[PDB]
């Protein structure tokens, strides 16, 4: 029954070190990976398999019992991308649209299914031992695993023959599928929304997380209106506007630079002329138009930026060229007293709202110091996928513009 | 009488790659006499046996005279990557105190384990004759040759699955193992305890392990993997410091190490001007010299560590040497440390104080999960309101686990801070600065509201160090609070990552200036857009 698998050419197994987890979260993976072993979803393994893939362990929407996360991105993509083909799912360009989408955890289906016998080695993950005391366990999945790439396209067979009833019986829901996280779209009241949701939920338990895409697409630049200028006001938006001038072409700077001629104090009142109002309004309509010919192309890379700004509010632009944003957006939300759990809850957010809107994850750009990303985002990570992410170590100057 | 057999654990080699074919290098009369009997009594033993003509691999052998040594050096380059065995070594602060601990180290460990049917093709080693009249005697390992790049993980998988169930049904008991040696420890009466080690010696002899008798088993204090392991308490063996040369360069590991090796128990070691000196083949500094007499000292007196109590919070404390440097220490009881440490400075252009404390305190973050498990309680050298200016206003996220602040100087604090608006009634400078690639010619300067001004003509300098130099002016010629505007990106870039001490003596020029100040706001306009403040004409 099984499905054959192998990795693309030239590539070996993942060799990715365990990194130290708390004791706490050592329990729970052995308490959880003694009745995998039980129910036979994972094997110990031997000294034979080289191969090895971190783990640890969640809390997932504030419940209490523990969920295990495999960081299976070195798998995934040393895992053939013609796993995906026949391409996995298509992506719904309607799921963006709907006016309500409430996402499932369908990785318990998942784990029906059987590995082919040859890729098990690769699925190897080791529960890690405090003070290295003794070695650590090492299993490997002979199920499909929650978190790889195939075990969505390998169940996507069975997944379409299991909610082909539904769609038939209700055609206006949209349903999509990410890794092991089902969205489901609707434009029925919310209350409606719920209990139609229970529908769907009995339908799995017989074979075997609301959100709402009301955000308003890319939020526009916005520039000052005041009845009085000081020098530093117009100074400030002499330099948005020659900032917005590198996305926008008609931008034009010179008649409001020309107020500020000769050397004046920064507080000193100035008062616009009809000319330079008249460049004031010119770029105001400039700014109330789209950005000229920005396209999404699959093949590349999406991009996600984040600026932290203050008090608890974050903004974000997602784009695959620099100044040509696909989205943008702010995060104004959590935990008050930490930044680290702030922001790891906003790049999951951004993440959500990427995989409905491209169905693929972005590359995320944190203004955080890698140690310290590294040391604390396990702590506060409530999703069952893992984007990739590099490190911003020079303060943007972009982060007031986009205040 | 039943020996309850090893399975063995297939083995392949690395693929598109096959055995190894070595030259048997000739041998003297005595050597090749004297490989025939152990090989004979290996051979009784069943860890060998001869083979035939038919294999077509060979590993060299050679006799140090009375002693068997085969290279499978070439084997090893040929034989797939085993599971990494773990590589770090337990820290004895993370050992919880138990009434008894009993050393058992397994006697021909790799030996009483099999090998692979399929592999023992490519153990094939020969053993030349004399006078090369005689076809050399094959023979081929059928247990776990010592020197195989698979015999310790192989074993190593092998003893844990034989130890599991005597550890499921004794919970009494604690057990550690680590490669060849087993370290059990118990809670129970003197009595019971050395019982169950009977028991587990029994276990293991059940399955053809052999073990140290009673009498023969170790004691404390017990010299491990460089610790003293105490009953009561842990220290590292004593501290090894060559004299030897006056001038050498062979302190670039031995005195260092050492001192990074008695770091962890040793407080308040420095290595950093011993460290520079690196920077098979020298001078010291006056201020390294220093180092060692504060060294020295710390090692004078003998200090120990104690065990880990669980029933008690983890205690982590910092402090600031100096020169990027930081210790710490661990503890649970005042005065009673379960390790020490130190923490060294990332190499940068421009760092922060309370940048490097926090990178300090996630170092001992990951070190404490490792060794505990747990993230420690922190007591800090920052007013908790310098904390919260910092991380309110930083650009970046920055966090920090629970801490309290403890006064002991130098604190740590923020030196200067910008403000976020314009100041009314404070002189603005408009700063600007350039230069000549060729000539390496350029001017630096500014103009205010008041009518001041200044141009400085700069030799064998850059943009960059002339954009930096008219802030420098700036905040020289100002009062206390003052308004600057630049267009030097680069300028504000430096700034706005808010340094204390920097590479550059002119931005550490600008700090000491900063410093001075009551209120400095920092504002950025674009180059060349007509600015009427930006006298980019008088450079
Ligand atoms: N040589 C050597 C050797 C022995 C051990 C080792 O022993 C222990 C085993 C189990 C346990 F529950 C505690 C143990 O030691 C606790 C601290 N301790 C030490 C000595 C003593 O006399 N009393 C005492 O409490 C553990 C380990 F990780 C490495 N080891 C190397
Ligand atoms: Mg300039």
């Amino acid at each position: 029954e099984t499905v054959p698998v192998k990795l693309k050419p030239g590539m070996d197994g993942p060799k990715v070190k365990q990194w130290p987890l708390t004791e706490e979260k050592i329990k729970a993976l052995v308490e959880i990976c003694t009745e995998m072993e039980k129910e036979g979803k994972i094997s110990k393994i031997g000294p034979e398999n080289p191969y090895n893939t971190p783990v640890f362990a969640i809390k997932k929407k504030d419940s209490t019992k523990w969920r295990k996360l495999v960081d299976f991105r070195e798998l995934n993509k040393r895992t053939q991308d013609f796993w995906e083909v026949q391409l996995g799912i298509p992506h719904p360009a309607g799921l963006k649209k709907k006016k309500s989408v409430t996402v499932l955890d369908v990785g318990d289906a998942y784990f029906s299914v059987p590995l082919d016998e040859d890729f098990r080695k690769y699925t190897a993950f080791t529960i890690p031992s405090i003070n290295n005391e003794t070695p650590g366990i090492r299993y490997q999945y002979n199920v499909l695993p929650q978190g790889w790439k195939g075990s969505p396209a390998i169940f996507q067979s069975s997944m379409t023959k299991i909610l082909e009833p539904f769609k038939k019986q209700n055609p206006d829901i949209v349903i999509y599928q990410y890794m092991d996280d089902l969205y489901v779209g609707s434009d029925l009241e919310i209350g409606q929304h719920r209990t139609k949701i229970e529908e769907l939920r009995q339908h799995l338990l017989r074979w075997g997380y609301e959100l709402h895409p009301d955000k308003w697409t890319v939020q526009p630049i916005v520039l000052p209106e005041k009845d009085s200028w000081t020098v530093n006001d117009i100074q400030k938006l002499v330099g948005k506007l020659n900032w917005a001038s590198q996305i926008y072409p008609g931008i034009k700077v010179r008649q409001l630079s020309k107020l500020l001629r000769g050397t004046k104090a920064l507080t000193e009142v100035i008062p616009l002329t009809e000319e330079a109002e008249l460049e004031l309004a010119e770029n105001r309509e400039i700014l109330k138009e789209p950005v000229h010919g920005v396209y999404y192309d699959p093949s590349k890379d999406l991009i996600a930026e984040i600026q932290k700004q203050g008090q608890g509010q974050w903004t974000y632009q997602i784009y695959q060229e620099p100044f040509k944003n696909l989205k943008t957006g702010k995060y104004a939300r959590g935990a008050h007293t930490n930044d680290v759990k702030q922001l790891t809850e906003a790049v999951q957010k951004i993440t959500t709202e990427s995989i409905v809107i491209w169905g693929k994850t972005p590359k995320f750009k944190l203004p955080i110091q890698k140690e310290t990303w590294e040391t604390w985002w396990t702590e506060y990570w409530q999703a069952t996928w893992i984007p990739e992410w590099e490190f911003v170590n020079t303060p943007p100057l972009v982060k007031l513009w986009y205040q | 009488v039943p020996i309850s057999p090893i399975e063995t654990v297939p083995v392949k080699l690395k693929p598109g790659m096959d055995g190894p074919k070595v030259k048997q290098w000739p041998l003297t009369e005595e050597k090749i006499k004297a490989l025939v009997e152990i090989c004979t009594e290996m051979e009784k033993e069943g860890k060998i046996s001869k083979i035939g003509p038919e294999n077509p691999y060979n590993t060299p052998v050679f006799a140090i005279k009375w002693r068997k040594l085969v290279d499978f050096r070439e084997l090893n380059k040929r034989t797939q990557d085993f599971w990494e065995v773990q590589l770090g070594i337990p820290h004895p602060a993370g050992l919880k105190k138990k009434k008894s601990a009993t050393v058992l180290d397994v006697g021909d460990a790799y030996f009483s384990v099999p090998l692979d049917e399929d592999f023992r093709k490519y153990t094939a080693f020969t053993i030349p004759s004399i006078n090369n009249e005689t076809p050399g005697i094959r023979y081929q390992y059928n247990v776990l040759p010592q020197g195989w790049k698979g015999s310790p993980a192989i074993f190593q998988s092998s003893m844990t699955k034989i130890l599991e169930p005597f550890a499921a049904q004794n919970p009494d008991i604690v057990i550690c193992q680590y490669m060849d040696d087993l370290y059990v420890g118990s809670d129970l009466e003197i009595g019971q305890h050395r019982t169950k080690i009977e028991e587990l010696r029994q276990h293991l002899l059940r399955w053809g392990l052999t073990t140290p008798d009673k009498k023969h088993q170790k004691e404390p204090p017990f010299l491990w993997m460089g610790y003293e392991l105490h009953p009561d308490k842990w220290t590292v063996q004593p501290i090894v410091l060559p004299e030897k040369d006056s001038w050498t360069v062979n302190d670039i590991q031995k005195l260092v190490g050492k001192l990074n090796w008695a770091s962890q128990i040793y407080p308040g070691i420095k290595v950093r001007q011993l460290s520079k000196l690196l920077r098979l083949t020298i001078p010291l500094t006056e201020e390294a010299e220093l180092e060692l007499a504060e060294n020295r000292e710390i090692l004078k007196e003998p200090v120990h560590g104690v065990y880990y109590d669980p029933s008690k919070d983890l205690i982590a404390e910092i402090q600031k040497q100096g020169q990027g440097q930081w210790t710490y220490q661990i503890y649970q009881e005042p005065f009673k440390n379960l390790k020490t440490g130190k923490y060294a400075r990332m190499r940068g252009a421009h760092t922060n104080d309370v940048k490097q404390l926090t990178e300090a305190v996630q170092k001992i973050t990951t070190e404490s999960i490792v060794i505990w498990g747990k993230t420690p309680k922190f007591k800090l050298p920052i007013q908790k309101e310098t904390w919260e200016t910092w991380w309110t206003e930083y650009w970046q996220a920055t966090w920090i686990p629970e801490w309290e602040f403890v006064n002991t100087p130098p604190l740590v604090k923020l030196w200067y801070q910008l403000e976020k608006e314009p100041i009314v009634g404070a002189e603005t400078f408009y700063v600007d600065g350039a230069a000549n690639r060729e000539t390496k010619l350029g001017k630096a300067g500014y103009v205010t509201n008041k009518g001041r001004q200044k141009v400085v003509p700069l030799t064998n300098t850059t943009n960059q160090k002339t954009e930096l130099q008219a802030i420098y002016l700036a905040l020289q010629d100002s009062g206390l609070e003052v308004n600057i505007v630049t267009d030097s990106q680069y300028a504000l870039g430096i700034i706005q990552a808010q340094p204390d001490k920097s590479e550059s003596e002119l931005v550490n020029q600008i700090i000491e200036q900063l410093i001075k100040k009551e209120k400095v706001y920092l504002a950025w306009v674009p180059a060349h857009k007509g600015i009427g403040g930006n006298e980019q004409v008088d450079k």
